[PDB]
RNA sequence: UCUGAGAGUUUGAUCCUGGCUCAGGAUUAACGCUGGCGGCAUGCCUAAUACAUGCAAGUCGAUCGAAAGUAGUAAUACUUUAGAGGCGAACGGGUGAGUAACACGUAUCCAAUCUACCUUAUAAUGGGGGAUAACUAGUUGAAAGACUAGCUAAUACCGCAUAAGAACUUUGGUUCGAAUCAAAGUUGAAAGGACCUGCAAGGGUUCGUUAUUUGAUGAGGGUGCGCCAUAUCAGCUAGUUGGUGGGGUAACGGCCUACCAAGGCAAUGACGUGUAGCUAUGCUGAGAAGUAGAAUAGCCACAAUGGGACUGAGACACGGCCCAUACUCCUACGGGAGGCAGCAGUAGGGAAUUUUUCACAAUGAGCGAAAGCUUGAUGGAGCAAUGCCGCGUGAACGAUGAAGGUCUUUAAGAUUGUAAAGUUCUUUUAUUUGGGAAGAAUGACUUUAGCAGGUAAUGGCUAGAGUUUGACUGUACCAUUUUGAAUAAGUGACGACUAACUAUGUGCCAGCAGUCGCGGUAAUACAUAGGUCGCAAGCGUUAUCCGGAUUU
């Protein structure tokens, strides 16, 4: 779904969380095993690889709020262009919009950048931007449209966060540039991107 | 027109006034864009002398186009 | 291009064998100067054919029939489709401005014109008095006048009279004018004004006595006038009498026998003289959708209002809209909305639809009635506008047919194509309804004698190419059979994979205090208790359908005395299946009532046509002893029996001249008498 | 629809008619011609047939096919 | 950098040959539940079945006579077409029944083909006659009209003469089945209109006529190779096969005809039969290949069915002509009118696939010198979750888990769940107020200046400015533009095949399913409840071809 609005299900089911972890704040019990009723000693029915492919699909595809269409659309863009495809998948996933806005610092959720962008609160080379469904190029800078510079959110956010060192910023004007492609071993990250290579049978 | 709904196209394309758009034709002259006008037109300026030169002169809406690029003026050489 | 003074909405409302039909066909012959009728002249040269009434009164209405006159063009309807119906006059009153209603004098006891009478004393609208038969026998106009003055009591004023008998008529008086003379037969086509004699100015002495005496209540400069004696210029007179009829207080009666054509033009001046334009009476004051329902109306202005009333479907076409303009000059193809449905329905083609052809004219006035076509999603009472102004709801009382014909047609695809048909049919006229039962399948119509059917049927094979044949009303009987004693219910079969067996022992109660229940009078325990509730669903399953033929059985009670089963065996499904098998059995032998569905009728009667409805209900298995009277009307209650009031709706209707109508309540179910049981089974 | 068809309607018959005219009067030369072979004759059979050539009624090619079949007789003298 | 996924099933167990299904993508797609929004794309697969109504190609008065009007005694300036005449109606537009064959696709040759109109130069645009429509008159009739006499005009028609060059035949130059180049005989051309300079004089200028000469364009013609199945189709064939002479085609040819002569093709599949629009390509596959040949584009085919022919450069002609046949409509019954496989639309069929729509603003075509006119081609609008794609139903704080469901069935506790209750922020979309472009600087028109064979001028070409053309649209976009999370979730599965489990009811019963198969008293496999997972404004369901499948 592209709007959830239910994510601690998912990061108890999965065990991960978008940001570092914010999902378990001890209101109530604190506990890491799967949501719903189906027994604390369960686990699963079938753990072949098929399994742990699809566990890992849906934690890469969950970890940035995209559909499934849309990511087969992307890979296959990125059967176009050839290198280490591995790596590749992640360095354009994380060239949307909203997660270099969270690596700006702007925001902390790519839902809540998200919802920023969308109702018209940013400004990109002079056009008003409302997807971030946009491939980002190096050499590109964000405005904010200082119409909506006013966001609390934002403006209380931009210090209180961490700055990817492959992108750069003037925050205190609010713009930021893109510097250069992210990397595995910058970003936290732990997922057998294989899986997910090898587990889409569509091409 | 041909291209995109809102986003026309007409290729400058040799041919006899005898069939329909789209169709049997002798050379590919070049093109013209008029969704961005800033005096600009993909033209060979060659092969339209071949073209102009075997009859079949192009559609009449290109001559004030064909007079600013300056094919008129080397064409009408032949009847000085 | 034309004045709305001149430009006139009125009709034709009248009762069968009256004449309106043959009054309508000879105005239409001899008024044809317009090229759209033109039958003045080319109605001689060919054959008119004469099949029927209902073929004809089908194919020849037109909502909207434009003839030309001197200065004031008219626009007529002929609005009754059936022997008497109240929801189309209803709408045709609603959306016209001028009625002529025609007396009988054949067999003058006015059936089906009291009853449009009473509509438009209650509605109010401006109605004109005249008379198809002059030259006829029975056709007098002094007996006319009294008889409808004496029984009516609507305080009509005559002014024309004629001369000569009830068949030597010979002559035509106009009571302000000269005389008419006439130069050949009918067809009206030569006039001429000649002085009055003594031998008729006594007469005229003496009419317009009653003329001007009675418009009393109109500028009371005229009786001034009347005491004094100095005469009355006639244009004063005629616009009395012109508020008179707008006032709904004043009907004047005409002279003329149409049906040998003779007096029709005369009908044309004083029709289109005494009646208002549709430019000097406010439109039709109708209620609003905005928490209020005020009273709105455009004055003929701009706003293009209408509200659906007549929807035709015809091949080639579609969907033929005959809709009022009240209001609004609009154009030949357009997107209309209404707000009621939320759909822009598509305007195409706004046409007049005339009795040979179709004329799609360019532009139509305010104030007139025309179809449209197109509209494919058209319901009778939405509102038509698209000149940004709300939507209109005029409602003050509708009707819907009770009397019900219940037939079954002879094939399942001829079955399918009908109820395709009239799904459409019921979307575009609505005068009836349509019932499907789950007894057997059968189509329960709404009906208004024969004739209703008859129109039906001649609709759909005419156009859709359908055989059909109706028929019997066809219903059902709750059973209750006499308290049995022992039942032998055995089940003995090797099969299943194993043991099936089953010993069934019931004493089967019918009850009428409450609905099933269950009791086990197995003490021992010699049968599971988790065997029981299956077997109990199955007689809950089994009381669908009796050992004759199905009839419903209701509200009975089981009680198993005794029963046993095979410990290792007897398969539980076989219990319920032995439950049907037993219960039919000492069923045969039971030998069950029925109970019949009675019901009331109630029945309002003006106490002068009693014997012949009594005596009906007599034949019907009934209980009457005399009558229970509102004051001033007798409403009769009678218990009735359902199997045979369908036939008793049509032999009612025939026995009181339709001048009695009943509506039909779910009374209760009671005992059947032998007579009804031994038509049970063939 | 259509508004000036029946104007090519009207004209061709008459037209028609001419160059069967034209026609009737090459085939009577030609018939002559064949009757006896002389110089006299192709002569007439060219000087009215050149006519009906020049004019789209009989294409030139049949034109000369046919005086070079007359001519062939004409040199069989 | 690039090229290949498996699993289940017959037996007590195992191996092996072999078959079936599932795990993949997809459409000319439909069904059931639903249901924000934009762009793009797509929308009779069946009945080549009929089709109501309107619209579907006309134009030229600067071609002609005749006829009306505006103002003017008259001359006249202009708008019009009933007709003649000229051009174009042979294009464009659709539909796939026949056709299994030089039809298509492909490379080619026309010592066998025309090519109006456009490009090049050139001999030139001489002179008369007779014509007939409209109109006038007379019959007939409801109109409809037709019939019969009279008058007219041309760029309509037919003669008179002059010809470079052409055509035709004799003589001589000359060719890898025929062609070049000389002299001669023969023979054929028309038509004017608009404008300027002039008193008249003539000349010039623009269109255009006729004989040419040039290419190009388009069409035709035969051959090489490739291009469905069927042997439960063995011989097919008589203008069929060939020579001679004639005719004829646009040309070459039994294409036709008179005589004469008797093979051609075949087992390497003729011939008969069944099916079928071919091609680029769509889809799948890595590929060899398989499948269908929807848009789109080229070709042929046909235009109610079947035959013909006239017209014109181009037809045997989608809406020209005649006839026959079937069908259908009107009629005052005398006689007529008609063909939606053109655009929408109607009937019927089918499960089923759109509105009886706005304009030539852009493009093309036809005519015209032009102002311009016709354009159901076309550009649009609208319907249609039919497909693809972006896009929303908000976002951030907020319990030892609010109430309650459910479970734990035994409460103690878990779960629904930061979801919520509540706090803050915000308005894609929504509602209201305003500004509001591009798509068109395209074509002409008029004033300026220049160019050209040229003149006294006027006309053609280029450079400059102004006039304008927008159906779409109050579109997009933005604007202290008002309000407020407000206006916005479904659908399949949860035994294994392939991802996620428990309770209650149901007792080989009700019932499930693509496969294994479950249910005879505890069903994780039925019904239902809670929870969970797989996709997503779609989700699943059946049918088609492909992959899996070395299962041709």
């Amino acid at each position: 779904m592209k709007y959830t609005g239910s994510i601690f299900k998912r990061s108890r089911r999965l065990g991960f969380s978008l940001l570092e972890n914010n999902k378990e704040f001890s209101k109530g019990k604190k506990r890491k095993t799967i949501p719903g009723q189906h027994g604390n000693r369960f686990r699963s029915s079938t753990m072949s690889g098929y399994a742990q492919q699809l566990q890992e699909k849906q934690r890469m595809q969950y970890m940035y709020g995209i559909t499934d269409k849309q990511f087969r659309r992307l890979f296959r863009l990125v059967l176009k262009q050839r290198g280490n495809l591995a790596v590749n998948l992640f360095r354009v996933l994380e060239s949307r919009l909203d997660n270099i806005v969270y690596r700006m610092g702007f925001a902390p959720t790519r839902r809540s950048a998200r919802q920023l962008v969308n109702h018209g609160h940013v400004l990109l080379n002079d056009r008003t931007v409302d997807t971030p469904s946009i491939i980002l190029n190096p050499g590109d800078k964000v405005r904010l449209k200082a119409k909506t510079i006013k966001i609390p959110i934002v403006k209380a956010a931009s210090e209180s966060g961490v700055v990817s060192p492959f992108v750069e910023t003037n925050n205190k004007t609010f713009e930021g540039t893109y510097v250069r492609f992210p990397e595995r071993s910058e970003l936290p990250a732990g997922i057998n991107e294989s899986y997910v290579v090898e587990w889409y049978k569509r091409l | 027109r041909m291209g995109r709904v809102h986003y026309p196209t007409y290729r400058i394309v040799a041919v006899d006034s005898r069939v329909k758009r789209d169709g049997k034709y002798i050379a590919l002259i070049g093109h013209l864009n008029p969704a961005l006008k800033e005096n600009k037109c993909k033209i060979d300026e060659a092969v339209a002398l071949e073209w102009l030169n075997k009859g079949a002169k192009p559609t009449d809406t290109v001559r004030s186009l064909f007079s600013q690029t300056g094919l008129w003026k080397k064409f009408v050489e032949s009847k000085k | 291009t034309v004045d709305l003074i001149n430009f006139r909405n009125f009709g034709i409302m009248a009762h069968i064998d009256a004449g309106k039909t043959t009054t309508s066909e000879r105005i239409l012959f001899h008024s044809g100067r317009i090229h759209k009728i033109g039958e003045t002249h080319d109605g001689e040269s060919v054959m008119d054919w004469m099949e029927q009434e209902k073929e004809r009164g089908i194919t020849i209405t037109s909502a909207a029939t434009s003839v030309s006159w001197k200065n004031c063009s008219l626009n007529l309807i002929d609005t009754p489709g059936h022997v008497d119906f109240t929801v189309e006059v209803e709408r045709s009153l609603r959306v016209l401005d001028g009625a002529i209603a025609v007396l009988d004098a054949q067999m003058g006891v006015e059936p089906q014109t009291e009853t449009v009478w009473r509509q438009a004393s209650r509605y109010e609208v401006p109605r004109i008095i005249f008379v198809n038969k002059m030259d006829k026998t029975g056709a007098n106009f002094e007996r006319s006048v009294q008889s409808i003055q004496q029984r009516l009591g609507v305080k009509a004023v005559p002014i024309q009279l004629p001369i000569g008998a009830e068949n030597d008529f010979n002559g035509i008086i106009d009571l302000i004018e000269e005389k008419v003379y006439f130069f050949d037969g009918g067809k009206e086509e030569k006039a001429e004004e000649k002085p009055i004699p003594d031998q008729f100015k006594d007469q005229v002495k003496q009419m317009r006595a009653h003329l001007v005496e009675e418009v009393a209540n109109f500028d009371d400069q005229l009786m001034a006038d009347y005491l004094e004696g100095k005469e009355i210029s006639i244009a004063d007179i005629k616009r009395c009498i012109r508020k008179g009829v707008i006032g709904c207080q004043f009907f004047p009666v005409l002279c003329g026998s149409a049906f040998k054509n003779k007096g029709i033009k005369l009908l044309l001046d004083a029709v289109v003289d005494f009646l208002p334009s549709p430019v000097d009476v406010p439109q039709a004051k109708a209620y609003g959708e905005d928490g209020n329902e005020v009273l709105i109306s455009a004055s003929d202005d701009a706003p293009f209002v209408g509200l659906a009333f007549k929807v035709a479907t015809d091949p080639f076409v579609g969907r033929l809209t005959f809709v009022r303009v009240y209001s609004g000059v609009l154009k030949s193809g357009s997107y209309v909305k209404n707000v009621r449905k939320n759909k822009k329905e598509r305007v195409s083609r706004l046409v007049k639809m005339h009795a040979q052809n179709r004329n799609e004219i360019e532009e139509i006035r305010a104030g007139d009635i025309c179809a449209i076509i197109g509209l494919k999603d058209t319901t009778t009472g939405e509102t038509l506008v698209d000149d940004k102004i709300d939507v209109q709801l005029e409602a003050m009382q509708f009707a819907q047919p009770v009397i019900s014909l219940a037939v079954e047609p002879k094939t399942k695809a001829d079955q399918e194509k009908m109820s395709i048909a009239l799904s459409k049919l019921a979307e575009e006229d609505p005068t009836f309804k349509t019932f499907t039962d789950p007894e057997t399948g059968q189509t329960i119509i709404a009906g208004m004698g024969e004739l209703h059917l008859d129109i039906l049927v001649d609709r759909m094979r005419r156009e859709f190419k359908v055989e059909v044949n109706v028929g019997a009303p066809q219903v059902s009987f709750r059973e209750t059979f006499n308290k049995e004693s022992e039942v032998e219910g055995k089940y003995i079969k090797q099969s299943g994979g194993r043991g099936q067996y089953g010993h069934v022992k019931i004493r089967f109660e019918p009850n009428k205090d409450k609905g099933f229940e269950f009791v086990d009078k197995i003490v021992g325990g010699r049968i599971p208790r988790e065997y029981i509730k299956p077997v109990q669903a199955g007689l809950e399953n089994a009381m669908a359908s009796g050992p004759l033929a199905g009839y419903p059985m209701i509200d009975i009670k089981a009680t198993l005395f005794d029963g046993s089963f095979h410990e290792v065996d007897s398969s539980e499904m076989a219990f319920k299946i032995a439950a049907s098998l037993a219960l039919k059995e000492a069923g045969k032998v039971c030998s069950p009532v029925l109970l019949e569905p009675i019901m009331a009728i109630e029945v309002t009667v003006p106490e002068q046509y009693f014997g012949d409805t009594m005596g009906d209900i007599s034949s019907r298995r009934g209980l009457i002893e005399g009558t229970e009277q509102r004051d001033n009307v007798q409403v009769i209650k009678a218990k009735v029996p359902l199997k045979e009031m369908f036939g008793y709706a049509t032999d009612l209707r025939s026995f009181s001249q339709g001048r009695g109508n009943y509506v039909m309540q779910f009374s209760h179910y009671a005992e059947t008498p032998k007579s009804v049981v031994n038509e049970i089974i063939a | 629809n259509i508004k000036s068809n029946e104007k090519r309607l009207r004209q061709n018959i008459k037209r028609n008619l001419n160059n069967k005219g034209q026609k009737t009067k090459l085939k009577t030369n030609v018939k002559n011609f064949h009757k006896e072979i002389n110089l006299d004759n192709l002569g007439n059979v060219y000087s009215q047939a050149d006519r009906l050539a020049r004019k789209g009624i009989i294409s030139t090619n049949r034109a000369r096919r046919l005086k070079s079949r007359n001519v062939a007789v004409l040199n069989k003298t």
